[PDB]
């Protein structure tokens, strides 16, 4: 589904309406020799915030022939980290030092 | 009867980095990376030994 | 169809029997991000004229 370009101007202010994003990381590419198709893709209407805070890491393959494949995030280094629990208090994490 | 390890040889650790997944001629292999020279070979064949 | 290893090593001196080559230039090449699949390809006869 996708959003009117009219609908976004004349909509009562109280409506939340979601919109749909594209990654495009993984996306298969063209072939080698072949003839080119015609047409062009369009966009109208970009977020300025910026969007995407739930992350941790994307795109879990391994490039063709070199090693980081673009934008990869790796996993935080505080998701791995079991800290032991005070007598009073509850939880704390490693030294560090 | 253990076969004695040949004349020549160099003695390389295994380890889970040293095979790597890259594209040679028209398709992807896997391939060996030589610790001490640093190399590619993507095919099993002369890697040397 | 192949010709076997054998029947080109003991058959009679007369016998004209074809082959098949390969050309491959137009060869559909591998994606991006794949897995890479096991198995090698073998050629045991070619010829010298050219």
């Amino acid at each position: 589904q996708h959003v009117d370009a009219e609908s976004i101007m004349t909509a009562p202010k109280g409506k939340l309406f979601h919109l749909q994003f594209m990654d495009g990381l993984l996306r298969p590419e063209p072939s080698a020799f072949d003839p080119p198709a015609s047409g062009e893709d369009m966009r109208l209407i970009y977020p300025l915030q910026p969007i995407s805070v739930a992350r941790s890491m994307r795109a879990i393959v391994n490039h063709n022939e070199v090693d980081r494949p673009r934008g990869a995030v790796a996993p935080s280094s505080y998701e791995m980290d079991t800290g032991t629990l005070s007598r009073n208090g509850d939880l704390l994490y490693s030294p560090v030092a | 009867f253990v076969p004695d390890v040949p004349e020549g040889y160099v003695a390389v650790q295994y380890a889970h980095r040293l095979f790597s997944s890259s594209l040679a001629n028209k398709r992807n292999r896997v391939t060996y990376t030589h610790p001490p020279t640093g190399m590619a070979y993507p095919s099993p064949t002369g890697r040397p030994h």
